């Protein structure tokens, strides 16, 4: 849990990832005893989102290249929390 | 030049200290005969600067060896620069050889551990002085070598890499060792000794009846040879003799005894030998009677002088040389560079001491098997409990210094070959997952011994854990 921005994260050595968790069955995540926890998931859903400023004159010109100025992505990853594993860090 | 009477002097001394036993009062002939066989092997090779003592040679101790030495070392005698540049250039320009020593050792070849001497009879050889005992390994050996000094001319001593292993070292040799004195070598048997062919033995195994307490005696030809199998406090291997061309019917001879488990690394295949006193032994669970070695009993060689009268796995002989080195603690090696090999499912606690890059082994009886999957495409030759590996020449690259950080892991995947009984294609694909998984977590979110520890009561391992939904 980042202490900047209050946004639920999944972190290892490589880099970060943003995370929506759900308890079972439509109900919110409410422990903050998984703060630090190792979360294993087998069913999960990679979700991208798409951002375009496009200037396309008409329909003739869909598949020009050279209209398209500005992209942008946004990915995060949303599972259950019952069909997922939590398992304790073991600190020394 | 006074040097030399200086160095023979303390040479002198240094027999009188830690080479003289404690039991007999010390003969004085010991220095001038340790001294004559010294110049002997210094002149035998006719390669001397000059001088009839090697001054370059300096005398230490079994235990100076152990406090004083802290890196890989090879001393030989009569090694001048030629010499060891050929040594070199035949370990392969490519590796860096061991650097060289001018160093004398003595001591016994002994079968004993230590002073607990009959605690720990696993058939180990060891290399024993006043000031300790230091392991060793030879590629052949007599039965009457044992318990006498010898001189060492050619060795390599290892010591461990990583600080967390309790393993103080071994040594390595590559030829004879040289007699310091004449041993009181004793006659033989004169009179002859019949014994009985294997076709005659399994003929008596055949009547079933007719093995009821007889003291007899049985010889042939060496066929297979089993693995050195370790229990809480009895060892024992199989040994195969049977006629061979054609080597269709053999006999089968469990040897038992502690003492004579030195035998394990005295035997060949293909010669043989003449085994007298055996007795008959029965197995729970087996139908099928095995002799039995007794107390009484003398390894012999068959002298003509006086012997009278789903996919599966084709089974073969490899031999071949160790190239590359895949996952250490796991028995992974390359063969050749082109074939894969696996120690996993039998007890190679002995042989990554030893066994490294550089190293030619004669294996007999191992399986192959191809389109194993799984992420490898290689074929593994993976030998089994019924054969044996063989070690033939010992490597003289240096061991490499990145497995002091990120290799001993070794605990939980031989928990996995045994207790969880898994097939090699699953041992493989649990090696490639946790060698990923250390990636990805190690070693800021855990250090690497703690990931991959043991997996006993009260403190799993997380790697078998993280492995556990799969592998159910």
């Amino acid at each position: 849990a980042s202490s900047h921005k209050g946004c639920l994260q999944l972190r290892d050595q490589s880099g970060s990832l943003p995370c929506l968790l759900l308890a079972k069955h439509s109900q919110p995540l409410s422990d903050p005893r998984l703060i630090g926890c190792l979360v294993r998931a087998e069913r999960f859903q990679l979700i991208v989102e798409r951002d375009v400023r496009s200037s396309f004159p008409s329909w003739k010109e869909l598949s020009m290249p050279g209209f398209i100025q500005k992209q942008q992505a946004r990915v995060y990853v949303q599972f259950f929390l019952a069909d997922a594993l939590i398992l304790p860090v073991p600190r020394p | 030049p006074s040097s030399e009477q200086a160095w023979l002097e303390d040479a002198q001394v240094f027999i009188q200290k830690t080479l003289c036993p404690a039991v007999k009062e010390p003969n004085v002939q010991l220095t001038p005969l340790v001294i004559d066989c010294v110049k002997t092997v210094w002149l035998s090779q006719g390669r001397n600067q000059g001088s009839t003592l090697p001054l370059s040679y300096s005398f230490v101790s079994v235990q100076d060896l152990k406090t004083h030495q802290r890196l890989p070392c090879c001393s030989h005698l009569s090694w001048s620069s030629s010499a060891y540049q050929a040594w070199a250039q035949e370990a392969g320009p490519n590796g860096n050889p061991l650097p060289r020593e001018q160093l004398l050792l003595l001591g016994t070849l002994t079968d004993l551990s230590a002073d607990l001497e009959q605690e720990c009879r696993n058939g180990s050889l060891y290399v024993r002085d006043n000031t300790g005992v230091l392991s060793c390994e030879l590629i052949d050996l007599d039965l009457s070598w044992l318990g006498h000094l010898f001189l060492f001319p050619r060795w390599s001593y290892l010591p461990p890499a990583r600080w967390n292993s309790s393993g103080e070292g071994h040594l390595e040799l590559w030829d004879a060792p040289v007699p310091v004195f004449p041993l009181t070598i004793s006659p033989g048997p004169v009179t002859p000794i019949p014994v009985l062919y294997p076709e005659s033995a399994s003929c008596l195994l055949r009547l079933r009846n007719k093995l009821r307490g007889v003291q007899r005696n049985l010889a042939g030809s060496l066929v297979r040879l089993s693995a050195l199998v370790k229990s809480k406090q009895k060892a024992y291997f199989i040994l195969s003799l049977g006629r061979s061309h054609p080597a269709v019917t053999h006999v089968s001879i469990i040897v038992q005894v502690p003492a004579q488990l030195v035998w394990h690394r005295a035997l060949r295949p293909g010669t043989a030998y003449v085994l007298t006193e055996l007795r008959v032994s029965k197995i729970r669970g087996q139908r099928q009677h095995v002799w039995m070695t007794s107390q009484s009993s003398r390894l012999l060689l068959l002298k003509p002088e006086c012997v009278q009268e789903v996919r599966y796995s084709r089974l073969l002989s490899y031999s071949g040389a160790v190239t590359g080195v895949l996952n250490e603690p796991a028995g992974l090696y390359e063969l050749d560079g082109q074939l894969g090999l696996c120690l996993a499912y039998q007890q190679f606690r002995g042989l990554r001491r030893v066994m490294r890059p550089g190293v030619c082994l004669q294996l007999q009886d191992v399986h192959l098997l191809q389109s194993v999957g799984g992420g490898t495409r290689r074929p593994v030759l993976a030998p089994c409990l019924r054969g044996a590996v063989l070690l033939q020449s010992f490597s003289r690259q240096k061991p490499g210094a990145h497995s002091s950080r990120q290799a001993y892991g070794a605990s939980l995947y031989e928990q996995l070959v045994w207790e969880r009984q898994l097939g090699l294609p699953l041992y493989l694909w649990a090696t490639k997952a946790l060698e990923e998984l250390a990636c990805k977590l190690c070693p800021h979110v855990l250090r690497h011994h703690q990931f991959l520890q043991h997996s006993s009561p009260g403190s799993p391992s997380l790697g078998l854990q993280l492995l556990a939904p799969t592998l159910d």
